[PDB]
């Protein structure tokens, strides 16, 4: 928040794209028993602000659909990025940018991220998995 | 009378 | 936008967002694009609650975008809805209609964007124009 | 039904000589009215744009209208559209209205079913309905 | 021409049922330049899961690579769709020459529209020109 | 075996 | 090398 307001004054969303991703289904989803998931995300920022005054917020995540009551449906590993760049006065610091992107970046990526596994889910002929909408401090 | 609505889902 | 914050403050603290839906859309392309590309977003909100009868509210954005080249290619008019629910402490007063569209027009439209933007990118991207992802909201 | 495969004879020749070149959503409208609680009705309606003494091309459009109920919830009307390129040898004579009416019914719809049944997917996803995925055509 | 011919007795007693995607794996290597031309090359291959002495359906499966590269590689794609087909028959069972033959066919055929659609949408979301795969 | 499947469906 | 990508178009 504090850390990263300079940087938001300053930063710009340009685009988002879809960097990898692997998936595949294993066995029978089972509603009636109980189907599960979990879903871990793990955040990074790549940048070299003396050179380019570009920055890229990835987030890694690890999606595994279960059937309860613990067995392993299906599973994905994707990766989404967002760039962003900035007008300047002093570079930004490594400090900013991991605040920034934990914050804004985070928060830009999520809806693609919810998009992503809902459009798979259906593909591989799953009940349709909707995550949840992920609250914010204002 | 607010326009609520429940997303039905099978995952828990 | 600091005096609207102030005003929907109480609401940010005791609300949390349940869901979002797209209500309604309209879209055309209706000339090719050409030189570079801009665009022309108007929002208004609203906000559906009954605060004597149930603790949770619908915040709604209204939205007009224009794509057009820099010198109308496309067109869209949709509306999105977000279910709040809120949690007073014991004695707390109602949210008044002046907090409820305060917050509507602040955190509301704060919460909502990010889906407005995944919204805007995956429409443009069909309609086969270059992908737009809405500037970040200052 | 079984009047597909005479449309099939009588495309055959274009079929031959035409390529696909690129997809795209050229319009669409959709709203939610009422809580679901389902069923759906969904017609289609192809078109063909073409002026063989022009251009060697032609775009096969489908319109689509989308009904869902309770046993109205919400509806939905958009068209997608195939660009179409063709290479005529030496002596060939232009498609006519037989050819391209007939190629459009069976080798585009066909080509642009896979849309409209993601399209469908997406769609009901955003609006908040329980998740539509059409039928595989025959 | 000739497998045509063998499937035909398949193929005018089995009707598909559903579509689905098994697996995939997907990357963007090297951001193409923007638009500078790319080229494709998708190599496939179908299989079929068959056994008509318990089941009268069966599962073709169409595997897929996909190179994209700038006219080295800019991205790449491996994935799998299923078919599931159902069908009725004093006729015998379908041999595992005519399963092969409908697959290579007529599995082929139903299932390419659907690869279409899906490397469309992926090479899109890899923020690629999306791509529209030729005519079968 | 054949690895069948049945997509879940809340319409008719 | 920071791993941007770019567009022929923008919208800035
Ligand atoms: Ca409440
Ligand atoms: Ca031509
Ligand atoms: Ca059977």
């Amino acid at each position: 928040q504090r850390v990263g307001a300079r940087l938001a004054a300053r930063a710009q969303i340009r685009d988002i794209r879809l960097l990898r991703t692997q998936a595949a289904v294993h066995r029978a989803p089972k509603p009636a028993q109980g189907l599960t998931y979990d879903l871990e995300f793990e955040p990074a920022v790549d940048a070299d602000p003396a050179t380019i005054s570009a920055f890229v917020v990835r987030i890694s995540c690890h999606l595994r659909i279960q059937n309860q009551a613990t067995q392993d449906v299906a599973t994905a590993d994707f990766e989404f990025a967002a760039l962003f760049d900035y007008h300047l006065e002093d570079d930004p610091t490594e400090e900013e940018l991991t605040a920034y992107a934990a914050t804004t970046g985070r928060f830009a990526l999520y809806p693609y991220i919810r998009e992503y596994v809902y459009d798979l889910t259906g593909r591989l002929a799953l009940p349709p998995l909707t995550l949840e909408i992920l609250s914010r401090p204002m | 009378e607010v326009p609520t609505w429940h997303r039905l889902s099978s995952y828990r």
